[PDB]
């Protein structure tokens, strides 16, 4: 209904994406499928999000790899002038 | 509308006028035994992607403006 863009940023762990592969193309456009399978035990990346920051601690299939980085980024941008 | 046909039919013609076009007719035989612009415009993949993005932005804006 309206023009303009909203700068939505998603800070998600790397181990929960439904396709760890199909995304390894460095500096090149990569297709991505929004269809979900409930038996895959993972979740798909949410569209209508302008930018993503995928943080990985080496694991796969578990959360807790992005809260500290997100809080640190919020603290650093709060102090920005 | 016919301006296009005029421009094209003068783009395809030889340089020399019909009084001395017999020279341009002879040289075609020599090239017989042997369009960067004016018709088309060839671009790389980056410019093609930029043109595609511009066109989809234009059509989205057109539909949004029509609905509003």
């Amino acid at each position: 209904k309206s023009r303009g863009k909203i700068c939505t940023i998603g800070i998600a762990p790397w181990g929960i994406v439904e396709n760890q592969e199909d995304l390894i193309g460095r500096d090149v456009v990569r297709p991505y499928q929004t269809m979900s399978n409930p038996m895959s035990k993972l979740t798909v990346l949410n569209s209508m999000h302008s930018h993503f920051i995928l943080a990985d601690n080496g694991t796969t299939g578990k959360y807790g790899a992005e809260v500290k980085l997100r809080r640190q980024l919020e603290k650093h941008i709060s102090l920005q002038k | 509308f016919q301006r296009y046909q005029l421009i094209m039919t003068f783009h395809e013609r030889p340089v020399l006028p019909p009084p001395l076009i017999i020279f341009s007719h002879m040289t075609m035989i020599f090239q017989h035994v042997c369009r960067d612009y004016g018709l088309k415009l060839f671009i790389t993949d980056d410019e093609l992607k930029k043109v595609h993005d511009f066109e989809e932005q234009c059509i989205e804006e057109y539909f949004r403006e029509k609905d509003d």
